[PDB]
């Protein structure tokens, strides 16, 4: 499922991602846009045998288990298939565990190079909430 | 001094603190180390979001020359200017006893 921009903003605000660990809601909308283009079924290979899954591109070496990545830690304790659901509940709960791991939203490469230090609130301007 | 994109900044006879140069599109970094000309190597990875560009390699043998390699893990189709693996050599010091 490919979320709409405002549709995703309301869904993530319902999950309490606004100002979670100091990151306003616009950060998470922008992060999903440049990580997965709002696609819940996005899958991308890495160069180390791992894979990023879901609308937030959760990595299969550190966070979820996909059964094919060597030395996977699965610190979110969840199968990567659960992060490919049209329901973003699993991807949000794992994202909260990641951002609270002490490095903030720097774990998402697309957020670092496209959203950090920008007008992230533009991604929620004109939505319901 | 000339910039060094990979270097040891602190060392003990059995441990090394390496520092390297980061790049914007790196998800994390892989660290490969083993005895120079040895028959086996060890690979480890840093965690996403860790922008300290530092890591400790421990459990090494004193007086042995090691080859340390650091490379940026990227997403396929999102590599861009990422240079690739860089390597250095470092022979650990003898132990006090």
């Amino acid at each position: 499922k490919v979320f709409g921009r405002c549709e995703l903003a309301a869904a993530m605000k319902r999950h309490g991602l606004d100002n979670y660990r100091g990151y306003s809601l616009g950060n998470w909308v922008c992060a999903a846009k440049f990580e997965s283009n709002f696609n819940t079924q996005a899958t991308n290979r890495n160069t180390d045998g791992s894979t990023d899954y879901g609308i937030l591109q959760i990595n299969s070496r550190w966070w979820c288990n996909d059964g094919r990545t060597p030395g996977s830690r699965n610190l979110c304790n969840i199968p990567c298939s659960a992060l490919l659901s049209s329901d973003i509940t699993a991807s949000v709960n794992c994202a909260k565990k990641i951002v609270s791991d002490g490095n903030g939203m720097n774990a998402w490469v697309a957020w670092r190079n496209r959203c950090k230090g920008t007008d992230v609130q533009a991604w929620i301007r004109g939505c319901r909430l | 001094d000339v910039p060094r994109d990979l270097e040891v900044v602190a060392a003990t006879p059995t441990s090394l603190l390496i520092s390297w140069r980061g790049y914007p599109w790196a998800t994390y970094y892989g660290i490969i180390y083993g005895e120079t000309g040895g028959n086996s190597l060890v690979q480890e990875f840093t965690m996403p979001g860790d922008l300290s560009h530092r890591a400790t390699i421990s459990g090494l043998k004193p007086g042995v020359d090691y080859t340390i390699t650091v490379y940026a893990v990227t997403r396929v189709g999102r590599t861009f200017d990422t240079p690739g693996p860089i390597s250095i050599n470092y022979r650990t010091g003898h132990h006090h006893h």
